[PDB]
């Protein structure tokens, strides 16, 4: 239940700072 | 009367790494600014009068 | 207090009202009563000046003051009815305190049964003399006997408020100072809002406490003699009264009672 | 140094009471006070006794008013009867709220 | 009025001036428009 | 007479030692009875991919169920017949298997801790067994709101990223999970440097250090490539995730601002902030007396039936709030307290209120620290997250330098116009709008 | 570096200290009120008592009192038991005498004021609440009013009926009869002796003999039985254990471990635990089994608890029972005591390996013997137990009055008569 | 409520000096054996 | 509640600080200045609105 | 509010569907009551000094039958309407209405 | 509650209609025409109250 349940991509929806999978948004977070 | 210098004495000596003039509070803090304030406000005014009365 | 608060708003916003309404029919009290009072306003140092002018239209009080108070007049009761209801919201949170001054939730009654009869009693009474005014002495309480058209370089050297703001006008007269007046004529109505924060006894009720009922008659009666002033030529005899008159009010309200408080609690031993 | 002037004072205290409507009432001082925050706490705090008194005191009270009737002569409150039981109770209120004070400012 | 009074506010006091102080500089631009000081539009 | 200060410097330094391959030696004496054996691995839920989401997880139910020495419950029964407790505990940075034992039984205890990590017997049968097992935990968690709620929070301020997957993992990961993949699990991140063996008690290092043996190291460039994918970083995400159960009696809800690593000055003025703020639950003695607002509100109010400020620390991430349970009804008024808690927090700090919060943290971090199970997963997890150090009697200084305004300064990073990761699991239907919650980290009024 | 230092005084309240080398210092007072203490006319007093400790006293407020340990980032702990109350009370080295001034106002200074106490009430409730969420709490008190009549069966949470009825002058009577010095022992973790006596001293000596409460002990076998709408069952079997700190107790106790189903391993299952092992065989998959042993002056409780469904609750209960009956009736190797023993001293070790644990354990045995015996002396009378002893021991609890409490659905729960 | 249908639950209580200790604080509160 | 006229409508619920209210028993004749001072309010609104019609 | 409601209805609204069902309750009260030796004999002492040495038995099913909406109706004005109310509580009767409302709720303006 | 500013004020609660409601999610533009309403009521008034100020 809770365990299946996942985020859905948020990567069009989601800001380019966000965007990337494996780097930090908190030095590209801020600008946002 | 009181007598509670000692209070004092350990307000003062505690080590919270401030300047004595800052030791003790927040009012000391916002004496500090009005009094820095006041003094470069009144210097800016001074050379404004200054720069006035140099002309003719 | 919340409801205090909104009563002096109530106060205050009738008392600009009735400055207005008596000033539509253009009549020689009327047309200098406005200029003398307005102008009074001119006492503030850096604005003033600017400021009664804008309130003017102008730099008297032609149509252009003539037909702002006719506007205002219509729109301040209007606005005056909400903030009554709003008054009205505050006080159905707490009730009706008593003349013992205990709560008396241990004895409560009928709004409907009892209190609309009393109510409607009331304004049968209040009608009487309303109609009794209107009827018999149509223009007695209207002191102002200024049925005459206004011209602006005629004057009633005998120039006052209504009875309802003659309090004011004499209070700015004890006054030599012009702006000195202003200040202390707003504080005389002004001075209500302190009043929870002067309160010195621990029995809310006067009830009990006879000093304070004596000075509480006291400023009553040093109102009813501030009153008198304000239909009197402004000469020694009733400035030297005034003077002590408008000390005796805000010693009342400020000082005294505020004392008498303490006392009658101590010997209470409370 | 208060032998004469507080024997007075003493007297005017009676006088005062006598001069206070509660006396006349007949309800007690303590009754009397402004329903504030405080003395709400120390209200509550009150016995069964005390409290279910000051009810009932105040419900022959506020029927008095309503019909506009003094109490007979021989049933008043006399002076020499200062029930002051709010007063303990009311005090402690204040008291832990001081400190309260205290305690937040420092 | 005494109870408001505490040893430990200032810090509050200190951040409510800035705030406050910028609260102040905007009244001034506020009045000003309407004010239209001759000086003020000098300036 | 001795004094809190002096205590603080004579306390038994944690002695740090390496083995050739990296293997982590750690303890701190007591010459006591008992001891507390442990091999903190640091190879967790955050390493997973998405289809060995769970991987470790499952790991850690085969653990304790035989080596190729020990077969079918010898691993117990040899724990046992000792009297030592054995436990197994995973997070989503940390996977951790300690041993409880009289002091004496470091001999064999060590032995088995060792044997454990290394050789793992398990078969078809222990695979298939597991699952099932696996697959009734998570149903059985899934009856729990507080774990419902933490796990979204972490989703949706992870959203996108490795971090934010369960570390029980994925239901039907478990289904699928090939038997081969354990392996290549553990293979690839079980290799120390990572792991560390640490203990406390009644132990001499150097027995500890001498009497360790390495069954294998971890050389591998796929063990450094395996490292090598860990210690990314994981976009930071303000999202919400409502799921709303009206048939639940209360309400649960995670607040959340991400934060700062494991190591960071910042973070221990943080600790001192929620300090401050506190924890509280319908059983407190103080309610009404507490010294916390929120606590004091709640208390008073009825606000709320429990609710605990957190500070979830990771090496790239780190989630921040508080957490509260409270009636359908009061979820919008527990919001506002709180949220008024933090702003008043980096705005208005007074000397008084920090200095309080400032001992708090002490004491917790002191009287953590009592037993030997407690000291030795300090000194373990220490390694892996700080590194090497034991910053223990530091941090009193640390903690000392502690200022209204540093606390003030510190808070407003992280808090203040900054945008939260929220989720619940209703009676939801009074939360507040995520805007709500947003404008609540600014000061306008409110 | 410096080992405890007990001593009884003239009033008979013991005190002990350990100045440690670590930051935490952790007094106690440790006062001999249990739940046992209170009559049909008296309980529920105890609960009220432990739920009341931080309300005005004598010289602190309810608000200094809390705001006061905040200030310092103390906590204060109240520990209730059926035989005693243990008031704990932590903080930092410096300040334990901001909080020891503290404790001694709450336990020798309380001042229940009707508004106050009246107030707390409904904290009962929500207590009760809140640890009835346990079967474990409802159905082992459940076990102790059935196994006993008067005195231990009283349960630690206040009766439904009685919460708001708790009275005042009930709290003040509590405390002045069972507050007292000879029922007292104070504990420091990290705080000076010679210094702690002189407090002693000055604030601890009060009278007050025992059993102004109704002390007494006795057994009655007896069965509660509680039915529900919860797929899972949960029930306890128990006859007379023995009592507290003797031979024939410290048997049971080695006993219990034999069968004793305590998991030591996360996700792991027991191979060593024989109830478990038979249970188990005779029994279907999803099962839960655990031996119970409790401990008291007077008397003792030993025999084990069950988790079981519907359908399995007599099988498992059965199961449970035959099994202890082998060993009462002689089957018991030599390799499975030495185990058990073994067992059990790690964890009594482990058990005082920290702070808290070394404070409880200490205050424990000063209210029953007078002073502190060390672990290792500990450790020998556990080991002095004979293999056969163990059998014996069992051999009285299948031979020892029954005692049953469950909870859940019913049917399939064996009473008295059916084992 | 925490649902307990596997093997993993075991509870069954005996401590050597305590047995069923309930014990109630303001930082925390709990039940024992 | 049903056919109870007063909290029906909601509105006609809010007119019921009339009837239905606390009112203490006791009371001086003084207070029923406050309602005669709605009284004046309203007289002088309708007075104010046909004097207005023809000023 | 509701009863005093009945009330009123009742004089003024009864309809002949609902006096026909009461009536035929009556009658089984009437009946079921005697059921037994000792109910009968309580009927025929009492009866004898309240209402006379009548027993109406036979004759009530008669009287009850008369029954009609509007004898009902007239019947029920006479003694509930206009007419003064004896009303005692036993608090909680801190919302009991006001002497004067119970009192106004026995005739029908509106409510 | 304390120091909730909106519940504290019996007044400012009133006002909460605006802030805290029960809001429709799906809602086409035409509902602004109420609060524009509203709007063109306020606007109209003070308009009509300065040009009553110089007719
Ligand atoms: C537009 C003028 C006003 C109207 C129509 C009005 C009306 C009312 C009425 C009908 C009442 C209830 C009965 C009573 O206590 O006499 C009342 C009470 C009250 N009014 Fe006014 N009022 C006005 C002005 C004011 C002013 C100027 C203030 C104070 C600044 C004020 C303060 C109060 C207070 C404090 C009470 C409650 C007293 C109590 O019963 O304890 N009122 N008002
Ligand atoms: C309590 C609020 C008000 C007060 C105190 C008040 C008072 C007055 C007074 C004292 C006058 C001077 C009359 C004279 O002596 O000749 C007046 C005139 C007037 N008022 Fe009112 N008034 C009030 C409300 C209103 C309202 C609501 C309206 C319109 C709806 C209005 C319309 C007028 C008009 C048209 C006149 C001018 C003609 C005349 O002298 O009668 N007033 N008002």
């Amino acid at each position: 239940s809770h365990t299946d349940i996942k985020v859905p991509d948020f990567s069009d929806y989601r800001r380019p700072e966000v965007l990337d999978s494996t780097k930090s948004s908190k030095e590209s977070s801020e600008a946002r | 009367f009181e007598n509670r210098v000692a209070e004092k004495q350990k307000l003062f000596q505690e080590d919270n790494g401030l300047p004595v003039h800052l030791k003790g509070g927040a009012t000391d803090n916002i004496l500090y600014r009005v009094t820095m304030t006041l003094c470069l406000g009144g210097t800016l005014y001074s050379l404004y009068c200054l720069g006035w009365a140099s002309f003719p | 207090l919340e409801t205090w608060n909104i009563g002096v708003i109530l106060l205050l916003t009738v008392m600009a009202t009735a400055f207005m309404g008596y000033v539509l029919p253009w009549g020689q009290m009327s047309f200098w009563g406005a200029t003398v009072i307005t102008n009074l306003l001119s006492a503030i140092p850096y604005i003033g000046t600017n400021l009664v002018e804008w309130i003017w239209g102008g730099f008297s009080v032609d149509k252009a003051t003539l037909t702002r108070f006719f506007a205002f007049h219509f729109i301040l009761p209007f606005i005056i009815m909400a903030i009554a209801m709003v008054h009205l919201l505050f006080l159905h949170e707490t009730g009706s305190n008593n003349p013992t001054g205990i709560s008396s939730d241990v004895d409560k009654i009928p709004f409907h049964p009892y209190y609309t009869i009393k109510d409607i009693l009331g304004a049968l009474l209040l009608i009487l003399a309303l109609m009794l005014l209107v009827l018999f002495a149509p223009d007695l309480l209207g002191d102002p006997d200024n049925y005459t058209p206004a011209n602006p370089l005629n004057t009633p050297p005998h120039i006052k408020p209504e009875w309802y703001f003659l309090f004011a006008y004499a209070i700015l007269r004890s006054i030599p100072n012009k702006l000195g007046g202003v200040l202390a004529l707003a504080f005389s109505i002004l001075i209500l809002a302190l009043i929870p924060l002067l309160h010195t006894s621990k029995q809310r009720s006067m009830m009990f406490r006879p000093l304070s009922q004596c000075l509480f008659w006291a400023l009553v009666a040093d109102l009813l003699t501030l009153t008198w002033i304000g239909g009197q030529p402004v000469e020694h005899p009733y400035i030297t009264i005034g003077q002590l008159a408008s000390v005796l009010y805000f010693l009342l309200i400020l000082v005294l009672m505020p004392t008498a408080g303490t006392i009658e609690n101590k010997l209470l031993k409370w | 140094a208060v032998s004469a002037s507080s024997r007075w004072l003493e007297g005017i205290r009676k006088w005062y009471y006598n001069a206070a409507g509660f006396n006349k009432l007949g309800l007690m001082r303590d009754d009397t006070i402004h329903e504030n925050d405080d003395v709400k706490e120390a209200i509550r705090r009150l016995p069964e006794n005390l409290y279910d008194d000051r009810v009932f005191r105040i419900k022959r009270a506020l029927d008095l008013s309503m019909r506009q009737q003094i109490l007979p002569k021989e049933q008043w409150t006399k002076y020499e009867e200062d029930k002051s039981y709010l007063e303990p109770y009311l005090k402690e209120v204040i008291r832990e709220r001081k400190e309260r004070e205290e305690w937040a400012k420092k | 009025l005494t109870r408001f009074l505490g040893p430990r506010y200032r810090q509050l006091a200190r951040n409510w001036v800035p705030t406050a102080s910028l609260w102040g500089a905007v009244g001034a631009v506020g009045l000003v428009w309407a004010t239209d000081w001759r000086l003020i539009l000098d300036w | 007479t001795a004094t809190y200060a002096q205590a603080l410097q004579s306390v038994p330094e944690t002695q740090v030692s390496q083995l050739d391959n990296g293997l982590r030696v750690a303890s701190e004496q007591s010459s006591q009875p008992t001891c507390t054996v442990g091999v903190w691995i640091d190879a967790g839920s955050r390493y997973e991919s998405e289809k060995n989401n769970g991987a470790g997880y499952f790991v850690e139910h085969l653990a304790f169920k035989g080596t190729k020495n020990r077969p079918g419950n010898a691993l117990e029964k040899e724990v046992e017949s000792m009297g030592a407790h054995l436990n197994a505990y995973s997070t989503r940075e940390h996977t951790a298997y300690y041993i409880k034992a009289l002091s004496k039984d470091l001999p064999k205890a060590v032995e088995l801790l060792a044997d454990i990590v290394q050789n793992c017997s398990l078969e078809d049968s222990q695979i298939e067994k597991e699952r099932d097992v696996i697959l009734q935990e998570l149903q059985e968690n899934d009856t729990s709101m507080r774990d419902v709620v933490f796990n979204y929070l972490h989703a949706t301020a992870f959203q996108g990223t490795p971090l934010a997957q369960s570390v029980e993992g994925p239901s039907e990961n478990v289904r699928k999970l090939s038997r081969a993949d354990l392996t290549e699990y553990l293979s690839r991140h079980y290799k120390a440097p990572r792991m560390v063996l640490a203990a406390a008690g009644g132990l001499e290092h150097r027995q500890l250090l001498d009497l360790a043996q390495k069954h294998f190291s971890g050389l591998s460039g796929t063990y450094d490539e395996d490292a090598v994918p860990t210690l990314s970083p994981c976009r930071f995400t303000g999202s919400q995730i409502c799921h709303r159960e009206d048939g639940l009696p209360l309400a649960h809800v995670a607040i959340a601002v991400e934060g700062p690593g494991w190591a960071h000055p910042d973070n221990v003025a943080l600790q001192v902030a929620n300090a401050i703020i506190g924890h509280y639950d319908c059983t407190y003695g103080g309610g009404a007396h507490l010294s916390s607002p929120l606590a004091s509100i709640a208390a008073t109010n009825k606000l709320c039936q429990s609710f605990q400020t957190f500070n979830i620390c990771y090496a790239d991430t780190g989630l921040l709030g508080a957490h509260f349970v409270c009636d359908h009804m009061s979820i919008d008024d527990m919001m506002f307290v709180l949220q008024g808690q933090w702003m008043r927090l980096c705005t208005s700090a007074t000397e008084s209120e920090v200095l309080r919060g400032k001992n708090l943290l002490r004491n917790a971090l002191v009287s953590h620290l009592d037993g030997t199970t407690p000291v030795c997963e300090d000194i373990g997890r220490s390694l892996l997250t700080y590194g090497r150090r034991i910053p223990l009697a530091e941090w009193e200084s640390r903690i000392a330098e502690v200022d209204a305004r540093v606390v003030r300064e510190v808070c407003s990073k992280y808090f203040y116009d900054q945008c939260p990761a929220v989720a619940g699991f209703g009676p939801i239907e009074q939360l507040p709008d995520y805007n709500r919650i947003r404008s609540g980290m600014f000061w306008l009024r409110f | 570096p410096q080992d405890l230092e007990f001593t009884r005084l003239p009033n008979g309240l013991v005190i002990a200290s350990l100045e440690n080398y670590a930051p935490a210092s952790r007094i106690g007072l440790f006062i001999k009120a249990g739940s046992r203490y209170e009559n049909s006319n008296n309980l529920g007093t105890s609960h009220l008592l432990r739920l009341a400790s931080s309300l005005t006293t004598k010289g602190a407020s309810s608000f200094k009192i809390t705001r006061g340990i905040e200030a310092v980032g103390g906590k204060l702990s109240v520990t209730s038991t059926r035989e005693n109350m243990a008031y704990t009370v932590e903080c930092l080295r410096d300040d334990v005498d901001i909080l020891m001034e503290f404790l001694l106002n709450v336990t020798t200074a309380p001042e229940f004021r009707r508004w106050e106490v009246a107030a707390l009430q409904p904290q009962l409730r929500i207590d009760k609440a809140v640890a009835l969420q346990n079967p474990q709490a409802h159905v082992i008190e459940n076990l102790h009013a059935a196994a006993y009549r008067n005195a231990l069966a009283n349960s630690l949470y206040c009766p439904d009926y009685r919460i708001g009825k708790v009275t005042p002058v009930e709290l003040h009577d509590y405390v002045q009869n069972h507050f007292t010095s000879a029922r007292m022992a104070l504990i420091g973790l990290g705080v000076s002796h010679p210094v702690l006596k002189q407090v002693a001293e000055q604030f601890l000596n009060i009278r007050g003999g025992l059993g102004l409460s109704g002390a007494k002990a006795k057994y009655h076998g007896g069965e509660i039985r509680e039915q529900n709408g919860d797929s899972l069952v949960h029930a306890a079997l128990v006859a007379e254990s023995a009592a507290i700190g003797s031979a024939e107790a410290n048997a049971f106790s080695v006993l219990q471990h034999v069968l004793g189903a305590g998991p030591h391993v996360k996700r792991g299952s027991n191979a060593t635990s024989s109830l478990y092992q038979a249970v188990a065989k005779g029994v279907h998959q999803p099962f839960d089994v655990s031996a119970f042993n409790a401990s008291y002056s007077d008397s003792g409780l030993f025999g084990f608890y069950t988790i079981s469904q519907a359908a399995s609750a007599g099988d498992v209960i059965k199961a449970a029972y035959n099994q202890v009956k082998t060993i009462a009736q002689g089957n018991l190797s030599n390799p499975d005591v030495q185990a058990a023993k073994n067992k059990l001293k790690a964890g009594y070790l482990m058990s005082v390996e920290s702070s808290e644990g070394f404070l409880d354990e200490v205050g424990s045995q000063a209210l029953a013997a007078g002073s502190y015996t060390p672990p290792s002396t500990v450790l020998q009378q556990i080991d002095a137990v004979a293999d056969a002893d163990v059998i014996n021991a069992a051999k009285k609890f299948v031979s020892g009055r029954k005692s049953m409490a469950a909870s859940g659905n019913l049917g399939h729960t064996p009473f008295i008569d059916e084992l | 409520k925490r649902s307990v249908l596997c093997r993993e639950s075991l509870r069954g209580q005996a401590a050597g000096r305590p047995l069923v200790a309930s014990v109630s604080l303001n930082v925390p509160a709990s039940v024992r054996y | 509640m049903t056919n109870i006229r007063k909290s029906h409508p909601l509105m006609k619920i809010v007119n019921n600080a009339f009837i239905d209210l606390p009112a203490p028993s006791n009371i001086s004749s003084w207070w029923n200045f406050g309602s005669l001072l709605g009284i004046c309010l309203i007289l002088q609104i309708l007075t104010g609105l046909f004097l207005a019609m023809h000023y």
